[PDB]
């Protein structure tokens, strides 16, 4: 997603 | 004691924080049991 924690980065 | 290569990284640019092996290149934020599920 946009505001990224990168776990799911799509 | 946590596995070779590897550390903590910063999320959002400012947010909270990624946990990633440097040598592989893996992004995640979960413990490789070298450190277990509480200590």
């Amino acid at each position: 997603e946009q505001p990224l924690t990168p776990v799911t980065d799509l | 004691k946590l596995p070779p290569g590897w550390e903590k990284r910063m999320s959002r640019s400012s947010g909270r924080v990624y946990y990633f092996n440097h040598i592989t290149n893996a992004s995640q934020w979960e413990r490789p049991s070298g450190n277990s599920s509480s200590g």
